[PDB]
RNA sequence: ACCCCUAUACCUUCUGCAUAAUGAAUUAACUAGAAAUAACUUUGCAAGGAGAGCCAAAGCUAAGACCCCCGAAACCAGACGA
RNA sequence: CCGAGCCUGGUGAUAGCUGGUUGUCCAAGAUAGAAUCUUAGUUCAACUUUAAAUUUGCCCACAGAACCCUCUAAAUCCCCUU
RNA sequence: ACCUCGGAGCAGAACCCAACCUCCGAGCAGUACAUGCUAAGACUUCACCAGUCAAAGCGAACCUCAAUUGAUCCA
């Protein structure tokens, strides 16, 4: 996925990361990044040494009860099951930027 | 009544031309096909679907690598409407031991030989 | 008012079908798929002779192996272990 | 059949198929074919010879008389000199 | 057979017009 | 041997430890539910 | 009717039918009813075999 | 006709398609369509089908 | 009676409680609640391929707006973006147009350049330069 | 909350039912798969098994697993009724 | 409520006919016909399911499968390689 | 009106293939009396039952035809 991420904010990934909670993690695959008054692009990702965008794992859980039911008329055919997807929740601390432009 | 189709093989006959607007070489010809279904085999014949299975075209858009031999040919006249064929092509030579792990297909048919991440 | 006898698509009577750009398109970049298929299986590299048993060994090894699995079928080994630690269901402070 | 008798709660026999076949120890049942004694004078020798054969049953025929017989008519016997003595077993026969 | 190039080998009511 | 030995651990066999040998209690069928009900073979 | 480990013997059958069958027998162990499997037919081999062993 | 057949100007022939039974054409044709080549439909002739 | 059933009270609370907010007898009368919760379980279960695809619609709509406050359309936008390497989808490319209007006036005019590029292209074969927004960047 | 978008109750019966084909107001309770021959698996013992009888050219003994509910118009016997 | 009363019993009459046949989950799974007082059913084939034993199964190339009149088609059988 | 059996077409080139579809027929006849006896291996009307061909051998001289038909019990 791409997320449009700025500091101080959280972001929900729907599977696990084999990271404990609190570990501090440097997020590449920067494509856009963006201040006042100028914005910088990939072709189609931006260089390491430009941006750097770190984000802790501050959570790791489950989702809600998922309901899977099937069910066709006339037939006898009803199926049910329940999933609940692992996640992890990410808090975006800083993006920083380089001059090696 | 519908039944199987043989097909003459003037059709499999290929003109200058057809050498001219494809880059084959009637001499020393390619040794690989790379055939990728494009075409279900629902609403087919049940030979159809059987050469499929055979030929391990279950999986669509999956390519897979084949013998350009007279037999698996055969083979792959009989499906060629659900189907698409290229050379397989080695820009670089044949993997070897050490850079096996490093491939890639690399559409265009060009299986090369090291598989970086970064711009040339 | 514009009524068409049962079944619309089906029968002596039915409703017209025209043919569109899309479908004149779709139809004309699969012919020319077909054909390009067409010339790709046109310069075989080993004329049918030269085939004759290339792979026979290999055809025959795999063979073997599928033989080897089909017969290798037996009912699995039963250890004391399990039945012994079964007893563990009423395993209490120790 | 009477699977269930209303005197023993036994199972019963159909006597016509003792009547009619014999069951070799090994499972085959030997018939006579059907029309090897009628109208005699309108078959030919050949027809005729393979009409006086004792000629073996089906699979499914086996089980079903199997099925209709009782396990008393499948026992081991061992008569003085039966004509079928060296047919109640098998030889040389692979799964 | 029909298909063979040796077919209709055996053909003679057209040599005995009889 | 060593099973008696085992045996020396694994607390006491009684009627509440007992299990048959697996494959001798093959599970009933029952008339009951979507695969085997509605019209019961 | 084995007794001791039949892990051994097992080894030990493996051993023996192997040159006459070509390939290592198919074999299945018993050990909480002591007793060895072996897929085919083999009972004068392993009786001549066990009493040449002294069994 | 002849001159129509030859400066035809598409690629794509009823009479190609279904001898080499592109696109499994031949579920939907007839085995007569081998030789009739698109012109004819049922009692039909199309003089203009080339 | 040997062994009667005691529990149907839980099962038929199992079912109930997922009609509680349903209207009219079905939401308290079990033999009409089953047949409202299978049809609401099998719409939960349905509903999320719509809901991919009425989010990428909603996207798509927002994007075309944009584009067309730009002048551009939907089409060109998204087509020179691809030609350009930048490869963002309606997602992000519908968040910086709500959020990031300044962005999303940049995304547009290089979308717009790279447009006229091609349309230089088409005209002069190359000769010489091709464009300077393009020339791609290639990877091994 | 609604408004937006998607969505032709269920069961049975059928080639095929949203079907304007059946059945059902709704709640509670009651209300429908019973067993042999022979096989399969798991034990015991083993040219023998089985607690008499029976089977046996690896068999025999033991266990497990297995075959529904409602409904006619009828027929007969004996009573009871002008 | 008499084309032959009513009640009880035989009687849980019989029904190839209709209706119904109750926890969860997974898996494999759509049939050429023959006979039948039989075509509203059943039995044997066929297909389908499970478990076992073993080795080939499918796709296929040359060569090959009367004639006769007038054509004799799309194709088929057989079939190593693969 | 038909119900069993055989030949042709439909069903064009291995086999099979429906119709209250189109056409022909059959329910015998003629000749030896080894038209004796046995016995490998096969075919098969899509099951079964029925049906078909046949080497070698023992004996003895030196079979036509397309259908031409009827199970069991019982007498
Ligand atoms: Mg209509
Ligand atoms: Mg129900
Ligand atoms: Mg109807
Ligand atoms: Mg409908
Ligand atoms: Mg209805
Ligand atoms: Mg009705
Ligand atoms: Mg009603
Ligand atoms: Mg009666
Ligand atoms: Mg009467
Ligand atoms: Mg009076
Ligand atoms: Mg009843
Ligand atoms: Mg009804
Ligand atoms: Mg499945
Ligand atoms: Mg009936
Ligand atoms: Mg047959
Ligand atoms: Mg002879």
């Amino acid at each position: 996925r791409q997320w449009k991420v700025t500091s101080e904010d959280l972001i929900l990934i729907g599977n696990e990361l084999d990271l404990a909670c609190g570990e501090r993690i440097r997020l590449e695959k920067v494509l856009l990044v963006g201040a006042d008054n100028f914005t910088l692009l990939g072709k189609p990702l931006l260089g390491k040494d430009l941006v750097r965008v770190e984000a802790t794992v501050i959570e790791k859980t489950e989702s809600w009860p998922r309901i899977i039911m099937r069910f066709r008329k006339r037939k006898n055919f009803k199926k049910k099951r329940i999933v609940t997807t692992p996640q992890t929740v990410l808090r975006i601390n800083s993006i920083e930027i380089a001059p090696c432009l | 009544k519908f039944t199987r189709s043989r097909i003459p093989e003037k059709v499999f006959q290929a003109s200058p031309e057809d050498h001219e607007k494809y880059g084959g070489d009637p001499q020393n010809p390619h040794k690989l096909h790379i055939v990728t279904r494009i075409k279900s085999t629902r609403r087919r014949p049940y030979w159809e679907k059987d050469i499929i299975k055979m030929l391990g075209l279950e999986k669509a858009h999956t390519p897979q690598v084949h013998k350009n031999i007279p037999s698996v040919n055969a083979k792959l006249k009989v499906v060629k409407h659900l189907i698409r064929i290229k050379p397989l092509k080695l820009p670089q030579g044949l993997p070897a031991e050490e850079n096996m792990s490093n491939t890639c297909l690399k559409s265009t048919g060009e299986l090369v030989v090291q598989w970086h991440l970064k711009p040339v | 008012r514009g009524r068409i006898p049962g079944r619309q698509w089906i029968g002596k009577h039915r409703r017209p079908r025209f043919v569109s750009l899309r479908a004149k398109q779709n139809m004309i970049r699969r012919l020319e798929i077909e054909a390009e298929n067409h010339y790709w299986l046109s310069m075989p590299y080993m004329t049918r002779e030269q085939e004759r048993g290339h792979a026979a060994v290999r055809r025959r090894e795999a063979f073997e192996a599928i033989k080897a699995a089909a017969t290798s079928k037996f009912p699995p080994h039963r250890f004391i272990a399990d039945q012994l630690d079964h007893l563990n269901v009423t395993k209490k402070w120790s | 059949l009477t699977y269930f008798s209303a005197r023993k709660g036994k199972r019963k026999t159909v006597k016509a198929v003792i009547d009619r076949f014999l069951r070799l120890h090994c499972g085959l049942w030997v018939r006579r074919k059907a029309g090897y004694k009628k109208k005699l004078w309108k078959k030919t020798p050949a027809r005729k010879k393979r009409l006086r054969e004792f000629v073996f049953c089906n699979k499914t025929q086996s089980k079903l008389l199997d099925k209709m017989t009782t396990s008393f008519w499948k026992r081991r016997n061992w008569y003085v000199d039966d004509p079928y003595q060296k047919y109640h077993d098998r030889t040389n026969l692979k799964v | 057979y029909k298909t063979k190039p040796t077919h209709g080998i055996g053909k003679y009511k057209h040599l005995i017009k009889a | 041997a060593r099973a008696l030995d085992l045996l020396r651990g694994l607390p006491r066999v009684s009627l509440a430890n007992l299990k048959p040998n697996p494959g001798s209690k093959k599970p009933e069928r029952r008339p009951r539910g979507r695969r085997r009900g509605r019209k019961c073979g | 009717k084995v007794e001791g480990d039949i892990w051994a013997l097992q080894k030990d059958v493996e051993d023996f039918l192997s040159p006459l069958l070509g390939k290592t027998p198919v074999t299945q162990v018993n050990e909480v009813t002591g007793t060895l499997r072996i897929k085919g037919y083999f009972d004068q081999e392993l009786k001549a075999w066990l009493l040449e062993k002294g069994f | 006709q002849e001159e129509r057949e030859r400066n035809n100007q598409n690629p794509w022939t009823f009479e190609r398609i279904a001898t080499a039974n592109m696109l499994g054409i031949r579920k939907v044709l007839s085995p007569y369509d081998l030789t009739h080549k698109g012109k004819y439909w049922g009692k039909f002739y199309m003089p203009k089908r080339v | 009676l040997r062994n009667r059933v005691t529990d149907r009270y839980f099962r038929i609370q199992e079912v109930l409680k997922h009609a509680r907010h349903f209207r009219g007898r079905k939401n308290r009368c079990y033999r009409l609640a089953v047949r409202t919760v299978i049809r609401a379980f099998v719409k939960c279960t349905k509903a999320r391929y719509l809901k991919k695809k009425n989010m990428r619609t909603l996207w798509i709509n927002r994007i075309t707006a944009a584009s067309q406050e730009h002048g551009l359309k939907y089409p060109a936008l998204i087509g020179n973006l691809v030609k350009c390497q930048v490869e963002l989808n309606r997602k992000v490319l519908a968040d910086l147009a709500i959020y990031e209007p300044k962005t999303f006036k940049s995304l547009a005019a290089l979308a717009s350049r790279r447009r006229h590029e091609g349309f230089a292209a088409a005209l002069g074969d190359g000769k010489e330069p091709e464009g300077i927004f393009s020339r791609v960047v290639q990877y091994h």
